[PDB]
RNA sequence: GUCGAAUUUGGGUAUAGGGGCGAAAGACUAAUCGAACCAUCUAGUAGCUGGUUCCUGCCGAAGUUUCCCUCAGGAUAGCAGAAGCUCGUAUCAGUUUUAUGAGGUAAAGCGAAUGAUUAGAGGUUCCGGGGUCGAAAUGACCUUGACCUAUUCUCAAACUUU
RNA sequence: AGAACUGGCGAUGCGGGAUGAACCGAACGUAGAGUUAAGGUGCCGGAAUACACGCUCAUCAGACACCACAAAAGGUGUUAG
RNA sequence: GUGAUUUCUGCCCAGUGCUCUGAAUGUCAAAGUGAAGAAAUUCAACCAAGCGCGGGUAAACGGCGGGAGUAACUAUGACU
RNA sequence: UUGACAUUGUGAAGAGACAUAGAGGGUGUAGAAUAAGUGGGAGCUUCGGCGCCAGUGAAAUACCACUACCUUUAUAGUUUC
RNA sequence: GAAGACAUUGUCAGGUGGGGAGUUUGGCUGGGGCGGCACAUCUGUUAAACGAUAACGCAGAUGUCCUAAGGGGGGCUCAUGGAGAACAGAAAUCUCCAGUAGAACAAAAGGGUAAAAGCCCCCUUGAUUUUGAUUUUCAGUGUGAAUACAAACCAUGAAAGUGUGGCCUAUCGAUCCUUUAGUCCCUCGGAAUUUGAGGCUAGAGGUGCCAGAAAAGUUACCACAGGGAUAACUGGCUUGUGGCAGUCAAGCGUUCAUAGCGACAUUGCUUUUUGAUUCUUCGAUGUCGGCUCUUCCUAUCAUACCGAAGCAGAAUUCGGUAA
């Protein structure tokens, strides 16, 4: 027998995700002694389409 | 069938050399030690990754066995061993 | 159409009742001709929904499996080989799904299903066909396998169930009774009909020399050295 | 063909046995249905 | 057929054999795919096909028994050749006669058994059915069935005296 | 298709059946003379267009067993009875 | 799995599978424990999951046939 | 996937099980009468408690290889959780 | 920061595990498949007057039953029919006569049997121990079953005598492994004891494919060796069925067997049907039908000349030479 497509699509090489046109990795700012205690001030300055 | 559960019969003990009575029972096997050459082997031979590597019988075809009279002689409880042939019943005169 | 049936037992009891349950629900007023078996009885008909009738009425009373052969619509069964005054024994996995009886039973009465009853206390398990028939087996004896007690006391231990009082009475044998004075202590289940004096059938255990594969499971001490059956005359 | 899939094959389109799978079932058998407590539409 | 789009396409790059890839045809994987190519194990095994090299001389078969997961095959006895050995006309012979036994086939027979079978005639019954006489009959007479008698026609691989 | 006894072909040529694995005769060293087998003697074709008593004339005659086919029923055609 | 849209997607959980927050002693390996024994060993009890019991589940695999009885009579793609 | 051993040390509370002794435990409509029961039972044996039938009676009790039913607490640990 | 001696990891044990691996998936066989057992065996007949003798030949049977249905002995005689006896009748019970077996002998069929081999009763365990020789099947190996003696012990019977399973012919099983009976024997190899194990002699558990492998399917994606020992086509033998024709002629036919037809029977021809068979061809004879085209046959649909009719004419049918 065969493996099957879902067998074949634990290696990758052709079914990786396609990172050309990512803006970055979405995540939170680390966790640090301003967010814990009091707050820190940021500015968005452009929301974009990932 | 029947068989009484006594008889009259040859005795071959070294005192009797006679016809002693004897009383009769049915013969029973035993219980098949795990101690037996043929077994410390079987349960080697089968220790590994060969599988199993003796037969094992299938093709049965009877519906009876033969029957098997273990004859102990009231005066010198000595014992003998008769056979006798295929049934479907067996009991005792007792 | 011909309706045929089979016991196989070394005897009858169970037909020499349904000799006796025919003449009085009248299902052979249309029957061609009875004709006598190895071991049972036919019945000829010349439709079909009528012997679909007449296999019912079978279907009716006893216990049974039932199938069709054909040449002529040829309906054929094979009977359960129970009769009323037997010693009968129940496997490991027909006790436990029927009852939680233990592995010794007897069957009072026949009807629908068959009833078993266990001579230390006092219980009944009625058995459909289907589960039988499925797992076979032969009772351990029938009818024709007694011997007679006689009594000098009984004494009725208090507690009873509708028919039956599990009561300790103290047997002893006829012709031995002049020898030895061999008496035990047994507890009968039909001990209220038992009187000073009087003769009740027994199924002697304790010399009796028997032939079936269940005996391999149960233990020695726990047997009963008697174990009796209901009376004949007195 | 059954070689790619376990419900490959047949002279119709069925796939024999049920889809509902296992849990423990192995890399090959988990095609299907995986762990499936309940199937189909309840009333919609 | 389609022809501005799930379009076509070069180059670079990833996936490599029970593995890849597959808009899925068991299709494609360097003219190779229901499992590529190369070398090695490998002179793979084959109860199966084919072939098997000089002369003359002498002898010369078998396809049959028994067993075998035996039925295109082996073992086994036989058939056959060679080497001879002990002896020298024994006491042997695919033969006849004389004497003495066994057989149950051909034929024959069933007016002999068992079975099968055509015909009538003589009887029998308080007793199988009918009919007339009838209150009835262990009454009478017709009558058909049966059996009984004495014949008659035809038969038997699983019938037989002979 | 399948058995029994024997003989053969197979494994075997030779004369004959035109030819034919098996039939008839007969079994084989190389040659010569003689005689025969089975089969045949009009010519092909070696050998009597021999002798004898008869039958048959067919507008699909008939002519070497195995063998290569032929019936029931008919005919005053003819022959004998 | 099915294969636009529109309109619909019926009754079946007995079977086979899947599942379970369900009762729990029936089964039940190794180890461990106890007993006999000089000991190797033997015997017993306890004993996880799983099996088994009960339940759910069909846009899960799949399946969706027969016989009777309802007054003279008529037995209904009706009811029993 | 589940269990056991190891990696794996340090503690507290407990809940029951094992090994010992203790007794309730026992019980009819009715009786000296607490008893699933019971035999070597004319006797083990004192007042005589008894005594299979003493009497009632479901038991036979008295002595005894005797669970004759124990729900129990206290042990010094083993600790299975 | 969290979790914490739990997880994780390591080793063993149980479960699950066509996702995967390796394998197998009987024979006979009027092709092969289904079926069935002729695959181990028995009786009668095929079987052809010793013996042997075949087929998917015939009629049937076995894989059991028996502590007596074995063994010994003593008494007795059956199936059946006739005559008779209250209820009692075709039939219960009782009595006599005939009665060569027509009854019974577990079971098939055949044989065998009458002071018995059968029916009833009495005593019983020769259905025992030791191992050998022999007959059947047969290689003169086994297995199975049986036969006749020997040495011991027993039963039965007055005794002779008989009895080593069923009156005879069928009713059953190797090596390995396990288990039991026995001398209380041998061994455990440095010497001793006890457990345990192994050995010897006789039995049992079983292979029914019955001289005895441990075994499910599919391929319409397919493969290899080979086979005309073997099917699917032609051809050939056969010709049942099919097709064609003939002979008797009971009758139909308003009367009128036969103008025409013609039952019950019966003789053949044909190979344009279907079948049976399996010789050739499996290292390949290109396999339905139609189109095209030629030739042949006659069992003539038409056309030509004729005959016969229940032919007035007309029209039709039967027949003939003729393709
Ligand atoms: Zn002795």
């Amino acid at each position: 027998g065969r493996v099957i497509r879902n067998q074949r699509k634990g290696a990758g090489s052709i079914f990786t995700s396609h990172t050309r046109l990512r803006q970055g990795a979405a995540k939170l700012r680390t966790l640090d002694y301003a967010e814990r205690h009091g707050y820190i001030r940021g500015i968005v300055k452009q929301i974009v389409h990932d | 069938v029947n068989v009484p559960k006594t008889r009259k019969t040859y005795c071959k003990g070294k005192t009797c050399r006679k016809h002693t009575q004897h009383k009769v029972t049915q013969y029973k096997a035993g219980k098949a030690s795990l101690f037996a050459q043929g077994k410390r082997r079987y349960d080697r031979k089968q220790s590994g990754f060969g599988g199993q590597t003796k037969p094992v019988f299938h093709k049965k075809a009877k519906t009876t066995k033969k029957v098997v009279l273990r004859l102990e002689c009231v005066k010198c409880k000595t014992r003998a061993q008769l056979t006798l042939k295929r049934c479907k019943h067996f009991e005792l005169g007792g | 159409a011909t309706v045929q049936i089979r016991q196989k037992v070394p005897h009858k009891r169970t037909f020499l009742f349904l000799e006796q349950l025919i003449l009085k629900h009248n299902a052979h007023v249309d029957t061609i001709s009875i004709s006598e078996a190895k071991d049972g009885l036919d019945f000829f008909y010349a439709q079909k929904n009528h012997a679909v009738k007449m296999i019912d009425f079978l279907n009716a009373v006893v216990p049974i499996k039932h199938k069709k052969s054909e040449e002529k619509f040829s309906y054929s069964v094979e009977i359960v080989p129970i009769c009323k005054d037997d010693l009968v024994v129940l496997p490991k996995k027909l006790a436990k799904s029927m009852g939680n009886i233990s592995q010794f039973v007897l069957c009072s009465k026949i009807s629908n299903t068959v009833q078993f009853m266990d001579p230390t206390t006092l219980q009944t398990a009625d058995l459909s066909p289907s589960v039988y028939w499925r797992a076979p087996f032969n009772a351990l004896a029938d009818v024709t396998q007694l011997v007679e007690f006689i009594v000098l006391d009984v004494d009725s231990t208090g507690i009873s169930r509708g028919n039956r009082v599990l009561a300790d009475i103290t047997v002893a044998r006829t012709s031995d009774l002049g020898v030895n004075d061999q008496v035990y202590y047994v507890r009968s289940h039909l001990g209220g009909i038992c009187h000073a004096g009087d003769s009740v059938m027994g199924y002697f255990i304790a010399n009796s020399n028997y032939n079936s594969d269940l005996f391999d499971g149960l233990n020695i001490d726990y047997v009963p050295d008697v174990v009796l059956v209901k009376k004949l005359y007195q | 063909n059954p070689v790619d899939h376990p419900h490959g094959g047949g002279n119709h389109q069925h796939i024999g046995k049920a889809s509902t799978i296992s849990r423990g079932a192995v890399s090959g058998q988990k095609a299907g249905l995986i762990a499936a407590r309940r199937t189909g539409l309840l009333r919609g």
